[PDB]
C-alpha cells in the first residue's frame, strides 16, 4: 500500500506545485469592490442567497445509504460462493434480492418520488 | 371653478394624509434594510434626512387627487425598494452625486456663462 500512498502524496505535491507556479504567472489586479461579487447574471444579488435546507435531496441520499450499505452486504458474494455451502449461499442470496425488488415494486405503487413537493 | 368629478383614492384631505403617512412608515421602516442589502455609501441618518427633505419636496400640494398619485407613485417606488428589483445606481439617484451644484449668484452664473 505505502507504494500507493507515497506516489499520492507525491502527486498532489506535484499537483500544488503546479498550481501555485500558476498563481504566480497569473498577472495581477488592483482589487475592485465589484470584480468580487457573486455572478447573478449582472444583476445584484439578492439577500444571503442561502439556499433553504427544506428539501428532499437529504431523502434521496438516505435512499442512497440504504441501498449503499446493501451493497456492502452483497459484495462479499464473488468470493465466498467458491467455499460457502451452497444450498445457505443460494438461498441467503436470493432472498437478499428479492426483498429488495418488493421493496422496489411495492414501492413504486407507493410512488414516493412522485412527491406533490 | 369646481368640478364634479370622480375620485381615485382618497375622497377628503384627511384621507389623503392618511394614505400619504402610511406611505411614509414602510418607507421609514424599509431604510434599515436597504442599508443592509444595497451596498452603497449611505448611511441610515442620511438616508432618513433624505426622506424628509424629498416629503417637503411638495409641501404645497394642495388637490386631492394630486396628493394621492404622489402616494401611488410612492407606494410603488417602496415596493421596488422593498423587493430588490432595483440597483445601487437607482437607488442612489436620489442625490445626484455626479454634478457639483452648478453657480446660483448672478456673477457665477454670468462669469460662467448661460
Ligand atoms: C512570465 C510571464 C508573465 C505573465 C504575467 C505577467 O504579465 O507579469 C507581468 C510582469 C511585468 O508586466 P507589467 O505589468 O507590464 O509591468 C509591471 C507593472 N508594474 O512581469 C514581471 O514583472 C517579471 C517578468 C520577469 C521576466
Amino acid at each position: 500500500m505505502f507504494s500507493i500512498i507515497f506516489i499520492a502524496l507525491l502527486i498532489l505535491l506535484i499537483t500544488t506545485i503546479v498550481m501555485f507556479l500558476a498563481s504566480i504567472l497569473s498577472k495581477k489586479a488592483l482589487i475592485d469592490r465589484e470584480k468580487s461579487s457573486p455572478f447573478e447574471c449582472g444583476f445584484d444579488p439578492k439577500s444571503s442567497s442561502r439556499l433553504p435546507f427544506s428539501l428532499r435531496f437529504f431523502l434521496i441520499t438516505i435512499i442512497f445509504l440504504i441501498f449503499d450499505v446493501e451493497i456492502a452486504l452483497i459484495l462479499p458474494m464473488i468470493i465466498i460462493m467458491k467455499y460457502s455451502n451452497i444450498m445457505i449461499w443460494t438461498i441467503t442470496s436470493i432472498i437478499f434480492i428479492l426483498i429488495l425488488l418488493i421493496g422496489l415494486y411495492h414501492e413504486w405503487n407507493q410512488g414516493m418520488l412522485n412527491w406533490s413537493n | 371653478a369646481v368640478q364634479q368629478v370622480r375620485p381615485i383614492l382618497s375622497v377628503d384631505r384627511e384621507e389623503a394624509r392618511k394614505r400619504a403617512l402610511n406611505l411614509y412608515k414602510a418607507w421609514y421602516r424599509q431604510i434599515p434594510y436597504i442599508v443592509m442589502d444595497y451596498d452603497i455609501p449611505m448611511t441610515v441618518e442620511q438616508c432618513r434626512d433624505k426622506l424628509r427633505e424629498e416629503f417637503v419636496k411638495h409641501r404645497n400640494v394642495t388637490d386631492i387627487r394630486v396628493i394621492d398619485m404622489l402616494v401611488i407613485k410612492g407606494q410603488m417606488e417602496l415596493k421596488e425598494s422593498v423587493e430588490i428589483w432595483k440597483q445601487k445606481g437607482h437607488i442612489m439617484r436620489y442625490w445626484k452625486e455626479s454634478q457639483d451644484p452648478k453657480p446660483t449668484d448672478f456673477l457665477s452664473k454670468f462669469i460662467q456663462g448661460v
